[PDB]
DNA sequence: CGTTACCGCCATCAATATCCACCTGCAGATTCTACCAAAAGTGTATTTGGAAACTGCTCCATCAAAAGGCATGTTCAGCTGAATTCAGCTGAACATGCCTTTTGATGGAGCAGTTTCCAAATACACTTTTGGTAGAATCTGCAGGTGGATATTGATGGCGGT
DNA sequence: TTACCGCCATCAATATCCACCTGCAGATTCTACCAAAAGTGTATTTGGAAACTGCTCCATCAAAAGGCATGTTCAGCTGAATTCAGCTGAACATGCCTTTTGATGGAGCAGTTTCCAAATACACTTTTGGTAGAATCTGCAGGTGGATATTGATGGCGGTAACG
């Protein structure tokens, strides 16, 4: 077949479509779900996208305030806790 | 000669037990990294990301997804069902108040 | 001569708790017994969560406490779950639970 | 190379009284540190707000005792209050 | 004109380009040397891309939109053939093809054409002239003569005698015959013959398109070769009345009147095979031959002002003057259907209204027992109608048996059928003890089983076991002779084989509504011309 | 005898109560229950009238919100009648139960 | 003071019905009411205690509406119009 | 003789919010422009909420703003609803909303 | 009697500016006061946390601006930031 | 009434992967010594915040009455919730192909540590303006009752098709 | 050729909307006094902006690999269709207790004064916790033999129905 470069050259799948079908399947199965509708995944993908701008933007709002262009895990923890989604283990 | 085939549901429950007894991350590292990078460049370009920040955000993401999926399972069971469909997600996010 | 934690029969540092209270801008003045009382409360909470985690590890045939054991200990205690109902444990997972309708026959 | 304060050796020390033959991992130890910090922050904030509401300019053992009674569930709160009172009495008689 | 086509053709190319980044590999010419193995030109004889399409549409090499569509479809075919199926390139090609289909139809429909899909016929199995019972499966090498005679691998060594040596062209079974084009005399435009329903017999003067007909304010001449003009028979009239009454009491808004005609009826005889002839006939236990009457039927509907055939029939009727056990029996040899009936929901029920209507007819004549073989055709096999549509699902044995049972339950509710059962229960019902006691029908599965087993009182238990394996497949219906209808000789459709041969020769297929209407009108013309001659 | 079909009067009074804001709980039984609960917590306790009114109004608002959630959850289950599993699921998803 | 008992029944069936209707509920099963009462009780058990817990912290014996605002705010049920 | 409230072109009190910030023990030091920023933000929020309340009152043929109008204004704006998602309004009621299936299904 | 501070008159002028002929009731006015005060402690706590994160002992307009972006959603956030920036510039221009 | 063959249920066995512990190298956890800025403990003078003591005083608890907006109990049938059946079909399980993912190594964009120093923040004493607010007077949007024109529901007359 | 369910048409019994009119608690306008703020004006102090720079670690890129993406067939799913015992809604009679207006003893909240134990601010000495390097120990992650445990397939036996 067709050769050439391939590694990191075929990011073709859209940004949110980066998460694979079996990945969302595994996330649903861990929640005790045993059967998934075919068109659930993309919707959850959209839901996932929403969560991102719930936290990342706020974390970005932290990072720009500290005169930093590199985001830290402490910024992420503060952004998570400010929405009531406290995370432990990354406060060091 | 019609080889062995598990009935639908046995393997599902088995792997559900497997993943509930385990704690490893399920989302692959590279696609999630690309997603985070792209949605960050949506807000601010030329950003750099710490490995610890990325892994913390990822872990929070699988926690949020597993919680919403458990709520979705409860919602699907609530309507005398076993399969999840979009209105279950909608009801879960509505009761959570995000929508 | 004697540290405040030793004088109060506690293992957590009373002086560090007092310093953190002072630096947190919570109040202009902090009482003498407040850091002792808070250190005692923290020590009790740590001791009981560690006891439950060790019990879970022993039930799991393990002698080292892992975040999975901490999650099992916290979620299996009703009041600990209530206290940490809005707290996410890293690398902890969820309790094994299958609903009745999902079960076969 | 600034000193990063953490309750680490203290909590591990507490482990020695509760499980002499049981260890702890680094990730779980950071979990322990974050838990202790969060509980401390909650208790301190509740004590501060109780002090502010009553026009009280000093935070004593009574204020944080009330904070623990508000935040911590029933028998956990009772045990925490009892051990805090015992520690305060021991410190006073020290 | 080059500029004339652009305003319509360009949006499809823009939509193809809009697919990002799946369409990127197709934007530029694919260089065999650049991407690796240089065998691209060896496999793909004529490489082309999207840039070549843009250049052709700019300069104006395209004269008709069909050239543009053919080039796009040939691009898709090249991409599918060269690249492997599981490759992402194949998936991108399929997605681009789907995007092209979901816009090409209205665009070129605005230009006066009917549809913009390159239609290729179904992979239908070919028959053999020598053995008469051998078919050529898919992905199998065969030998063809003038695309008219076919021989398989086994039949090459079976024929005695070569009757030049290097005169038959070696071919492969991947060839799909293109659709024929007819040109309007007044306009000169060539377009597919099927969508215009133009036949050389009805209109020998020439072909006139709808645009030219509307230009002169004149309509096409009436067609006297319709299903309603076919001779009427008592059984056909009965079935027509039954279907019309059912559709009238249903009162479906989309329902249309259905015409049923019997175009063939002839007396034949079935001869006992050598094994049973030697074992029973010579001993005098059973006669050598069984006489019967075979009757062939079709069902038609008036859709869009055009006759369309949607149901077929082949039956064998052993009357009261036939030696037992075949006396007063009817056997359904083959039946076929086309699912373009309107409305769809009543369609299935309408089929019952035929079969039940048949059972009510012979019951009045004196026939007491009916025999049905629920054997659905395999993949690629067509019973009566040629090239069933790809979206026509072939019923499974279980579903087909449930359908048969359902009509029989409805008939019993209608008092027409006394009862129905499987063949083993009938064998218990008459205490079968010899192979002769079983009915003997031409082309039936049981005569072949008996022959093979004789080649293999053992007969009784053997045949009972064979009843046990395939009892649910075969239905025996107990209901409880002078036939009013005369004999109708028709060599064209006498047997499904000649009809299938005619359909294959003239490409009279049923893959689409327009193709099915063209086939139905072709058979109407052929039947109206065979009776005269 | 004139009788409306089941649901017409229900919709009428639902609109009536959605256009009104007055408290639907009488003050006295709620105050008595609050006194009982406080006495179980601490005896010899006194209540401001404003505190009782605030308790009652907050409880009414919380019940209205949980009833919105319960109704929409019942709509999810292709039903128009609420049965305690709706309230249980709503409270569980809200985090008040699990 | 007299020890009041069994006043959860004071939240009458029509009252629970009215609160459900204000929530847009159209049909109520027979076993809804008492269930809500228990949930109602739980909510009071969630708030009153905390408000009561405020009272002795001020060395008072009367519960004020301001401590009510404090408890509702600390339980994520912030209320307006009664101070704070 | 110019106050800091009028100096910033604001209606809300700069000095009062500065004093409240100092009294709240939020930080050991408070910037000079901090009370000005608080006054501007609070005045803006009050401005839009009062404008929406007045629009709701006009929609109800009322010239006096009532808590029902406040609830109508807050819940009809997605941003204000998100801002006050965990706040219950006194005597405000709820938005008129009946689900589809609850309507007659003739 | 001890003075009970409130924002009655300032919100009254705001209402007059946005609606000269529209009044306010006492209960709704209390709702307005409670809302503004609640916004006050929310923004103050956010600014204090921002000061604590960077070890900053002084809260300036920039910290409050960041906290506003954290708290206020979208168009409200940008408009409040613009209005506050204009007010700060006017204050520092005198 | 007798005999036999079908259908259903139960006993019995081939096979797969999901377990189990055992075993071994090892990243990671634990133990000990040394150094030491950073806290931590002790001493002494200063300040002050809140305890006690009495009392002014607001509203919190408690008892009286009455009549009417609703709580409580009963009926019936309208119809929504619950149980049963079955057919289209969407997902589950699985073999096939290979590719995107994972791990390790390597330049410099900025994250942090050090130092100067100045615009900017407390601290406080007067001084002036101004926001709570007792008190009396006038204004005013709408609570509440009345009446009748305007929607909303339901099934009554009869025409009609299944 | 008598009864039954829909429909589009009118019509009668009701809840809704609303304009109108009157009493009045509440909203808005002044007069006045005012302690608590607001703010300008110096002295003092320090938070952090600015400039230079060592040290991370983050983006980029190489190959090795344990996974994921499609197609096939089918047991089970979900929902449409049907039927029905049953209940909760509408109506109504009866009356329970509400709902507010009223007054009153006094427990208790809060203001004012005095004043001492405790918190604070340094100043000093001491243990001590966090980090870096060595080295011994070790719980448990890949393989791997092993008993065992589950489950769908198949054959055999008995119940039963049907024909003679």
């Amino acid at each position: 077949g067709k050769g050439g470069a391939k590694r990191h050259r075929k990011v073709l799948r859209d940004n949110i479509q980066g998460i694979t079908k079996p990945a969302i399947r595994r996330l649903a199965r861990r929640g005790g779900v045993k059967r998934i509708s075919g068109l659930i995944y993309e919707e959850t993908r959209g839901v996932l996208k929403v969560f991102l701008e719930n936290v990342i933007r706020d974390a970005v709002t932290y990072t720009e305030h500290a005169k930093r262009k590199t985001v830290t895990a402490m910024d992420v923890v503060y952004a998570l806790k400010r929405q009531g989604r406290t995370l432990y283990g990354f406060g060091g | 000669k019609k080889p062995h085939r598990y009935r639908p549901g046995t393997v599902a429950l088995r792997e559900i037990r497997r993943y509930q007894k385990s704690t490893e991350l399920l989302i692959r590292k590279l696609p999630f990294q690309r997603l985070v990078r792209e949605i960050a460049q949506d807000f601010k370009t030329d950003l750099r990301f710490q490995s610890s920040a990325v892994m913390a955000l990822q872990e929070a993401c699988e926690a949020y997804l597993v919680g919403l999926f458990e709520d979705t399972n409860l919602c699907a069971i609530h309507a005398k069902r076993v399969t999840i469909m979009p209105k279950d997600i909608q009801l879960a996010r509505r009761i959570r108040g995000e929508r | 001569a004697k540290t405040r934690s030793s004088r109060a029969g506690l293992q957590f540092p009373v002086g560090r708790v007092h310093r953190l209270l002072r630096k947190g801008n919570y109040s202009e003045r902090v009482g003498a017994g407040a850091p002792v009382y808070l250190a005692a409360v923290l020590e009790y909470l740590t001791a009981e969560i560690l006891e439950l985690a060790g019990n879970a590890a022993r039930d799991n045939k393990k002698t080292r406490i892992i975040p999975r054991h901490l999650q099992l200990a916290i979620r299996n205690d009703e009041e600990l779950n209530k206290l940490l109902g809005r707290v996410t444990i890293a690398q902890g997972g969820v309790l094994p639970n299958i609903q009745a309708v999902l079960l076969p026959k | 190379r600034s000193r990063k304060e953490s309750y680490s050796i203290y909590v591990y020390k507490v482990l020695k009284q509760v499980h002499p033959d049981t260890g702890i991992s680094s990730k779980a130890m950071g979990i322990m540190n974050s838990f202790v910090n969060d509980i401390f922050e909650r208790i301190a904030g509740e004590a501060s707000r109780l002090a502010h509401y009553n026009k009280r300019s000093t935070i004593t053992s009574r204020e944080i005792q009330t904070a623990v009674r508000l935040l911590l569930p029933g028998e956990l709160a009772k045990h925490a209050v009892s051990e805090g009172t015992k520690a305060v009495t021991k410190y006073t008689s020290a | 004109k080059p500029e004339e086509l652009r305003q319509a053709l360009m949006p499809t190319l823009e939509a193809l380009y809009r697919q990002d980044p799946e369409s990127l590999p197709f934007r530029q010419p694919v260089d065999p040397q650049l991407l690796g193995i240089p065998d691209y030109f060896d496999i793909v004889k004529s490489p082309m891309d999207l840039s070549t399409i843009k250049r052709k549409l700019d300069t104006g090499q395209y004269q008709e939109p069909w050239q543009y569509v053919d080039d796009i479809w040939l691009m898709f075919n090249n991409a599918w053939l060269y690249n492997r199926k599981t490759s992402r390139v194949y998936k991108y090609c399929s997605k681009l093809s789907e995007v092209f289909e979901q816009e090409i139809d209205p665009v070129m429909q605005s230009l006066g054409y009917c549809c913009g899909r390159k239609l290729e016929f179904s992979p239908q199995t070919l028959c053999c002239y020598g053995k008469q019972l051998c078919t050529i499966p898919r992905d199998a090498t065969y030998y063809s003569y003038q695309n008219r005679y076919h021989f398989c691998e086994k039949c090459f060594n079976e024929i005695q005698g070569e009757s030049n040596k290097e005169q038959f062209s070696k071919r492969k079974n991947d060839t799909l015959d293109p659709e024929l084009f007819v040109e309007c005399t007044e306009c000169g435009r060539k377009m597919h013959q099927i969508c215009v329903l133009h036949h050389e017999i009805i209109w020998p003067a020439g072909f006139v398109c709808d645009g030219c007909l509307k230009k002169s304010a004149r309509t096409r001449k009436e067609n006297k070769f319709s299903a309603k003009r076919l001779p009427s028979t008592r059984l056909g009239t009965f079935l027509e009345n039954r279907v019309n009454d059912f559709l009238r009491r249903q009162n479906h808004p989309e329902s249309g009147e259905v015409t049923v005609r019997v175009v063939h009826a002839s007396d034949k005889t079935v001869e006992v095979k050598p094994g049973m002839k030697a074992r029973f006939v010579d001993s005098g236990e059973m006669a050598e031959s069984f006489p019967y009457r075979t009757k062939a039927l079709f069902a038609f509907e008036e859709i869009d002002g055009v006759d369309l055939c949607f149901f077929g029939m082949h039956v064998q009727e052993y009357g009261s003057d036939c030696p037992p056990p075949n006396q007063r029996r009817v056997y359904i040899s083959y039946l076929d259907s086309v699912h373009f009936f309107r409305p769809k929901c009543l369609r299935t029920a309408v089929y019952h209204e035929i079969l039940i209507g048949y059972l009510e007819y012979v019951k009045k004549l004196g026939y007491t027992t009916g025999h049905i073989w629920a054997c659905p055709p395999s993949e690629g096999d067509d019973y009566i109608f040629h090239c069933h549509p790809p979206d026509q699902k072939i019923p499974k044995p279980k579903r087909l048996q449930e359908w048969y049972k359902k009509m029989l339950d409805k008939a019993v509710s209608e008092r027409i059928v006394h009862d129905y059962k499987d063949i083993f229960k009938q064998a218990t019902e008459d205490r079968l003890t010899s192979a002769k006691e079983l009915p003997y029908f031409e082309g039936d599965f049981w005569p072949n089983v008996l022959e093979e087993s004789i080649k293999e009182n053992d007969l009784s238990q053997k045949l009972y076991a064979t009843m046990e394996k395939h009892k649910e497949v075969f239905f025996v219906i107990r209901l409880i002779i002078v036939d009013p209808d005369p004999l109708i000789p028709c060599d064209l459709m006498d047997g499904r084989d000649a009809f299938l041969t005619l359909a294959r020769d003239k490409h009279l297929e049923f893959s689409s509504l327009r193709r099915a209407q063209w086939s139905t009108m072709c058979m109407l013309v052929e039947l109206h011309t065979q009776s005269q001659d």
